[PDB]
């Protein structure tokens, strides 16, 4: 019961990807191999979430490996738990995407999508009880955004009553990537506003913000960021993996933070992250992870979080903890400040407890914040957007490839729509 | 003989079944692999086993049970699983994924009352609030209504707190569950966790509890209930006589669950623990397990179940006092606002546990006024919430009709009037 | 049976009662671990417990207490704390810390009255010019004249002394609880550390003191005072006797308190410490307990507790001898001013101890015209700190008002002519 | 309970808590690693007053630590007890302060001063019940004395009802350290003033004069006078932190030793201080500890206290003592010598006692006055500055930053009145 499908796409997608399937094994004994070599009964229970069992005992990740150029995966492949991956689950084309969501959703990945779906429904077929799809992409590109958002949609037509939540890396205020990432992740976000049960939205920069302010590193890699991602990724969906007190869901998550349909994008974040030399001079209490968890500089969004208010938020505790404590902790923050919570949903806060906790710590948390906030990145999405297509310019890559300017116009007023949305409850 | 069947719904509701069942084995002496018939149904091996029924549709923490210490215990089919879990949804429980395991619950519980000479009743354990234990346990119970009638049916039911909670669509479920098993349950006792959290900081001096040393603590009420059953004494209570005794009308019938004396082994040296001091610790405010003044509101009807060392002229004298007292306010038309219950057999101390050895401990059940508060309190959360039609989508998408709530509001009105009249 | 609740509040009052627990235990023979009904409470496993509350504001002393050799004697509820001391403030004390602890305090008492068939009163522990001693106290003493009324309020005070001190807002403490303990206690015993180091130097023959030394002395006469409950003599004196003899008019009611023989073991055998020789030390102007001399003022009413070998015709005899004195002035309108108490026990020995073993020993306890000096001294000191409004602010700060002083001044400017009145 | 919360600011106030914090550690049984190493139960008791416990019963000291020069701080994390404080507990600017409070004040320190604001908001929220803050500096910088008094202003806002104490390094009348000590001290006195609850003043002159006279000391370090303070200050806390006959408290004390709430400046002096020479010439009396502790030539600021009056004084004695014998002391020297104490406060003298001696004395005392002669510093400072300041002189440097000569008038105005005040009780 509860299997989790997992799809990764473009290049971005893949790397991350990666680094989930390593974190994941670990936490698994699942050596790259596909050996296990655990030490608890915990371990294996419920193993079947993510992976599929073969001849001597050899374990398969549910994943599959997208691209429409084979360099990322080809590294993919070579790196360390590269052999993990079923062979014939990386579905590849030949030419590239070229930042451009066009490519990626109308021309070069719609001749690859149908091969991708039936890869998908074969998965499914050989889950018990299917509970969703996890996706992992960026916006900003060509594959990702635009071939990503293409599976999700067919992936809902076909199964529109499983759980459909994406990890998506957004486009960061400051430095840009992609000379035409507005409108690649206006595209996207138009696909997704409408296709998607909840996206976990990751801005680089605020990434960035965590390597060097908290975790006081120099001179961070992408992999670190990576594991980052990772670990907050885990943390979702721990409570299927392992025991616990308050057993949570990928659903009840939903259920508890999506209180109207559209408004489904969430900021993330994962603690405790501190500095390997100020280890011993922290003492690792809950009310002290709480503060963690809500302070901004932890958000790994490109969001100033008290420019707007908490609609839900959903804590996801793991290690041992008092529940009395978890609890009271939970009534201060809102009590003391009421203000940054939406007055018409009492208990703003959800808490979920699993009593395994991860490799190397005794306590862990994952943050999950649904904010008014979010509407700044959308907000500036837009005016960017708009700055381009005023002048239409860069416009003749996609109008080339069959889209018309009527599309672009109702992405901009999607985008719009929400933002209203999001000030409403602000 | 006298024989009840337990049911033991949704995450919370095992978790407490299993401290219940860890309790009465270690009461009667059962060893974990099954090495009393209320209980405990008796097969041709020396072996005995459990006569209850544990759902849950996310198969995780019956799995637990079924590899933990207590395994051989329990039958494999007692112990009943499903594939995904409502997630906070009455309508997942009472409409979508529940009508796909009930036939089978009713089948079981149909097979152990079989098995019966003379069922008393059901004892269930659900949680306003939850998924399962909102909608499921609330379809359970009208199948139950359906078939057998005029066989109790207790339930033990765990109240949301005022300002506290772990789930944001808990007013809706809660309200539901209300709305629908209020022509059902003759009674559901309320246990709230802030409440017993306070009184873990304040009698048991112990400030880093858990759900585990809940789950323990309502047990120990659990067994003060139906203690009756099992043993020898003065004035036997039955199942039967709690609907006679607390449920003035059909409609009214939420009484609290109190427990005395709650208390470590330091301070029971120093205290004597007399009859009358745990009879006044039982009446007093803090004390009570919700979160609820009793100064505000009138008490209609009391239940006392005395457990251990008690000569009968020293409880008296105490309900005496306490009638004395002005607060202590009871209702103009209930005079006589009392319940007695005597058991020779003490409490049994559970390893590792919170709670020393005691001569006497008392239980109480009391029928009030001031869960109108509460009540009152849930409804606003409820209208705050659903004003701005906020989760209803959830709710709709699965069964439910916008008209439904406004129903469940209208009938909650109802009730809070009907309490305001039982004031006067 | 006879029950009597002790109070012990502050540092110094903390202090006393550890001495005056240590006194009782020696005497009836309990162990530090607890293994009498008038100052112990019995449980049912050989092991009896103090019936105290013990009240401070700073986590400090309690502490000390809790850890130190009698910590199992005690309950862990008698032993209260807080968490910031009034800095010897009345106002922190009476108004803004005090309101936070006062209701469990109160709560206790009651506990502890509802444990008694037959509660006597209270006996309570504190100090003119400490902090929470002046206003805390003062706050409990009013909130127990408004519950109990009749039952016997006495208090054990440490007045400050003339020529020394240890704080330099003592005037303004001690005056505003004169002024609030006014209308609320009905004894007041008075002991100043001054007149104890005066009389080490003198009559013990030792000049290198320490606070301990003057607690056991203060804790003897204690013993001495509460003798007459716990054992059997010819005149057995009560709580509520106290008040009937040492009070003329109500507002007047400060009577100094007198222990004799002290005296150290070399001088010991040369006495022969006789029933009248120890009477006459008893009214010597030098072995008194306070720094007073009654030489300036009239005997208004005396009470003499003999305690051990006496025959009552040599107390009768050494009484008229103190009569016959020209401181040795008596008031006009009292005669009679005499009571005498007896008791078969004898005084007992604190191991490490000032004192030796004696035949006899007795304590007086003397109203009397003398301290209206003391007052007098004692306003003319609050007049000079008040002129120049010295430490107002941190009064006025906290709940004071400029003219509550004004108030004061005047309730002691009349107690005063009172006191002037009855020397006429 | 009773948490006291220390903040070390510039380069005097930083050199003087690292040794504050070696003779706290060292008093506590704590190591340089913050492992307790001690022989009592005493020493954990109430060691929460002064330290935060961590993983692995780790102690760390509730300090923050504060410059706008990083070498200061570079230094006194290199040296012995460094590595004992947190990390994130450093916190620092790259510009100096000049010597001049109006970069501290206004300008540079005005940049740092939210950054510090917001650790003291997270140290105090550790508090069960937080009793108060410790500041240590000099006057005559521009660091210590600019934004030392700057965060004094911001924390008694956020904290009106808590405990503001100070010790504070003020210039004396012989040699000048720097050239504008007198603008410096002038512009910090007046916030001190009106900031703070009790302010502990120090003059490096007559430490000389201690180390030279009384320890009969050839050659002095800046290190041995820090100790001698360091003494001075754990003597104050004493009460907090140990068992007594009379247990004092911080509050305790300012309400014995403050009349009127401007006059909060106290001489503090330590006892006893003896030569290594002449150690088994002296008999360890308490009245010849008395002695010491009211001579002038044991006290440790700038003034005569025979050229004034004693409006009251607060003697904390450590060790075993007869209480009896105290009292009598005191008694004897306000009879003695009644002209040198304020009429219109009977018994000046407050005392306290606690049980627990520091290392190596079997008795010790810590003095603490509050003397008219106090005058005589300000008045002082007030003509320094009056000299300079009818000239201009210098005044560019402030003007530059944006302070107007209203400013220094009202400095000057205080300082005046706060003279008249003093010379009312002479
Ligand atoms: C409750 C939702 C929440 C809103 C607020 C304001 C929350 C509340 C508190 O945290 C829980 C703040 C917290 O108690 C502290 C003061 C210890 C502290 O962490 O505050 C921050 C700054 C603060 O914002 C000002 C922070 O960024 C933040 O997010 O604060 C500096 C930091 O330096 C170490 C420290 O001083 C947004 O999710
Ligand atoms: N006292 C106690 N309360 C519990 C326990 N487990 C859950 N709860 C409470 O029950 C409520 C949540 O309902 P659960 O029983 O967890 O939910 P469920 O019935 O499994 O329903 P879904 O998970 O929604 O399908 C919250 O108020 C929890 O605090 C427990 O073991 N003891
Ligand atoms: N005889 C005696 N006197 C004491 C003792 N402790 C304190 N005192 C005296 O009591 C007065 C001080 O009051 P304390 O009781 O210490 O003060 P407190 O009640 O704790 O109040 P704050 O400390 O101000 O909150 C002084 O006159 C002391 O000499 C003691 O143990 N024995
Ligand atoms: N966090 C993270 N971001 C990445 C990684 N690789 C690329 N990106 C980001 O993804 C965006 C570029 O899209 P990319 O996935 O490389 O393009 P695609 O292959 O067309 O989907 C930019 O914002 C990059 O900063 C990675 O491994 N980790
Ligand atoms: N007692 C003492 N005084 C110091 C120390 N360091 C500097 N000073 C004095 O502090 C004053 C100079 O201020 P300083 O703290 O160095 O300047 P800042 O860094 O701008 O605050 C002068 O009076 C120095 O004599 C020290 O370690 N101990
Ligand atoms: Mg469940
Ligand atoms: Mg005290």
């Amino acid at each position: 019961m509860r299997e989790i499908v997992h799809i990764q796409a473009g290049q971005c997608g893949n790397q991350i990807g990666a680094k989930f399937w390593e974190v994941i094994s670990d936490e698994h004994g699942i050596d790259p191999t596909g050996s296990y070599h655990g030490d608890s009964d915990l371990q294996l229970e419920r193993i079947n979430v993510y992976y599929n069992e073969a001849a001597g005992n050899k374990y398969v990740p549910r994943a599959i490996l997208v691209d429409l150029e084979p360099g990322t995966m080809d590294s993919v492949r070579s790196g360390p738990f590269g052999q993990i991956f079923r062979p014939d689950n990386f579905v590849f084309g030949q030419s590239g995407a070229g930042n451009n969501w066009a490519k990626g959703h109308y021309t070069e990945g719609a001749e690859l999508v149908d091969s991708v779906l039936d890869v998908v429904r074969k998965e499914s077929e050989s889950c018990d009880c299917l509970q969703g799809f996890q996706l992992t992409h960026s916006l900003g590109g060509g594959t990702g955004s635009g071939m990503g958002t293409l599976l999700i949609s067919k992936i809902r037509e076909e199964y529109p009553d499983r759980i459909m939540n994406t990890f998506s890396v957004v486009p960061s205020p400051k430095v840009s990537d992609t000379v035409v990432e507005p409108y690649n992740a206006t595209l996207s976000v138009h696909q997704l506003v409408e296709n998607t049960d909840e996206t976990y939205c990751i801005d680089n920069e605020a990434l960035y913000d965590i390597c060097f302010r908290t975790l006081k590193l120099t001179t961070p890699t992408y992999g670190d960021l990576n594991h980052l991602v990772s670990a907050t990724m885990s943390g979702v969906t721990t409570c299927l993996r392992f025991p616990g007190q308050l057993n949570a869901d990928l659903r009840k998550l939903a259920v508890n933070m999506v209180p109207f349909p559209r408004l489904h994008f969430f900021m993330p974040g994962f603690a405790p992250l501190t500095s390997r030399g100020s280890q011993q001079y922290r003492a690792l209490t809950v009310p002290e992870l709480t503060q963690q968890m809500f302070d901004a500089k932890n958000m790994m969004a490109a969001c100033d979080p008290r420019h707007g208010r908490y609609l839900t938020v959903a804590a996801v505790f793991r290690g041992r903890m008092s529940m009395k404590e978890v609890d009271e902790q939970m009534l201060n923050v809102q009590n003391k400040n009421s203000s940054y919570f939406v007055e018409w949903i009492p208990n703003n806060v959800k808490t979920a407890v699993c009593d395994i906790p991860p490799r190397g710590l005794k306590m862990s948390a994952t943050f999950i914040g649904n904010s008014t906030a979010i509407q700044e990145l959308f907000k500036r999405i837009s005016e960017q957007f708009t700055a381009m297509f005023r002048r239409k310019a860069f416009l003749h890559w996609y109008t080339g490839e069959g889209m018309d300017e009527m599309e672009f116009t109702e992405a901009e007023s999607n985008m719009n729509d929400l933002v209203s949305e999001y000030q409403q409850y602000q | 003989m006298r024989e009840c069947i337990s049911i033991h719904v949704g995450q919370a509701g095992v978790q407490i079944g299993n401290a219940c069942w860890e309790l009465y084995c270690l009461e009667h002496g059962i060893q974990p692999d099954g090495q009393f018939n209320t209980f405990f149904s008796e097969t041709g091996a020396g072996k005995h086993v459990p006569r209850a029924v544990f759902v849950d549709l996310e198969p995780t923490v019956i799995d637990e049970v079924r590899t933990g210490t207590y395994r051989q215990l329990f039958h494999p089919e007692q112990l009943i699983t499903g594939k995904e879990d409502a997630a906070n949804n009455y309508a997942r429980g009472h409409y979508t994924i529940g009508k796909e395991i009930i036939d089978l619950v009713l089948d079981r519980i149909r097979k152990l009352a079989d098995q019966c000479t003379g069922l008393q009743g059901f004892l269930v354990f659900h949680s306003f609030g939850g998924g399962t234990g909102s909608g499921f346990t609330s379809l359970l119970m009208e199948r139950l209504s359906v078939d057998y009638g005029k066989k109790s049916k207790l339930e033990f039911s765990i109240y949301p707190a005022p300002q506290v909670s772990t789930a944001v669509v808990e007013p809706y479920n809660s309200i539901l569950t209300t709305h629908t098993t209020l022509e059902h349950s003759d009674c559901a006792f309320m246990v709230d966790n802030e409440a017993i959290y306070d009184i873990c900081r304040r009698n048991l001096d112990i400030e880093r509890p858990t759900y585990t040393n809940l789950n323990r603590l309502i047990s120990q009420i659990v067994s003060s209930i139906t203690a009756s059953l099992r043993f020898d004494g003065a004035l036997n209570v039955d199942l039967t006589e709690f609907q006679t005794n607390l449920v003035p009308y059909p409609r009214i019938h939420f009484p609290l669950a109190t427990y005395a004396p709650v208390i470590s082994a330091e301070k029971a040296y120093h205290e004597q623990l007399s009859v009358a001091e745990i009879t006044n610790a039982c009446f007093e405010p803090a004390n009570q397990m919700v979160k609820c003044d009793p100064r505000h509101g009138k008490y209609m009807a009391c239940c006392l179940l005395y457990r251990g060392d008690v000569v009968p002229k020293d409880v008296n004298a105490a309900i005496a006092t306490i009638k004395t007292k002005r607060t202590i306010q009871f209702v103009d038309w209930c005079p006589t606002g009392f319940k007695v219950g005597i058991n020779y057999q003490p409490p049994t101390v559970v390893p590792g546990g919170d709670l020393a050895k005691v001569q006497r401990a008392v239980c109480m059940l009391s029928n009030t006024t001031a869960i109108a508060e509460a009540w009152a309190r849930l409804d606003h959360k409820f209208d705050l919430m659903y004003a701005k039609r906020a989760f209803v989508h959830w709710y709709v998408g699965e069964g439910m009709e916008e008209g439904e709530f406004s129903e469940a509001r209208e009938d909650m009105a109802a009730l809070e009037k009907d309490y305001e009249e039982v004031g006067v």
